[PDB]
Parts: structure tokens; sequence; C-alpha cells
């Protein structure tokens, strides 16, 4: 009955992390201990909000 | 005994039999309403026990 609200294609534009999985996995342990606070807030947003549109920042 | 006893006993019986008759008619009216509307203590039919819903955080966010 409602109209699903979707962000416009320019709301979804960011600079991508275009590196292969091995590159991520090699740097995975240090990255987890360096980008932790930023990372830990997005996951909190995602489980608290249960909505991908609410955490696009 | 005198007529009093038989008379006033018959009055006592008629009252008992009359009160019962109205209760029996009132129970049919009650049972008709509880069953059709489910808003009374009777004819409550089971719905799944909510205590067994898993409220923990899940492997995925959207839940």
């Amino acid at each position: 009955p409602g109209i699903v609200e979707l962000p416009t294609l320019e709301e979804l534009k960011v600079e991508e992390v275009k590196v292969s999985s091995a590159v991520l996995k090699a740097a995975a342990h240090h990255y987890g201990a360096q980008c932790d606070k930023t990372n830990k807030e997005f996951m909190l947003c995602r489980w608290e909000e249960k909505d991908p549109r609410r955490c696009l920042k | 005994d005198g007529p009093e006893k038989n008379y006033e006993k018959t009055l006592a019986i008629l009252q008992i039999e009359s009160e019962k008759a109205e209760l029996r008619l009132k129970e049919q009216e009650v049972r008709r309403l509880m069953r059709a509307r489910g808003d009374g203590p009777w004819y409550q039919f089971p719905t799944p026990e909510k205590e067994f819903i898993d409220h923990s955080p899940k492997a995925t966010p959207d839940n």
C-alpha cells in the first residue's frame, strides 16, 4: 500500500575499496584494530535500525 | 400440619425451580456470545507461545 522509499543513485556514491580479498585478508587483523570505532558504530546502527537506508552515512 | 406448610413450601420450591430456569436460559445466551466473539473467559483457543521466540541478536542485521 505504501511507496517504498529508496535513495537516489547519487546518495549511494562513495569511493570504493577496490582491492581483492587476499589484500583485505592480509590487512584484516591490523585493519580491525585501527578502524574499529568507525566500524563498530556502523554495525550498531545496522542491528539497532534493522534498515540499510538508515545507516547510509 | 396446617395448609401453611404445604403452601409456603410450594412457594419455596417454585422459587428454586424458577431461579434455575432463568440461569439455564442465561447460560445459553452467555455461551453464544463468548463462543462467537472470543472476548470472554471461555472458548479461548490457543495461539503460539511467544516465550520461545528468539530475541537474541542474529547472524544478520535485518530481523
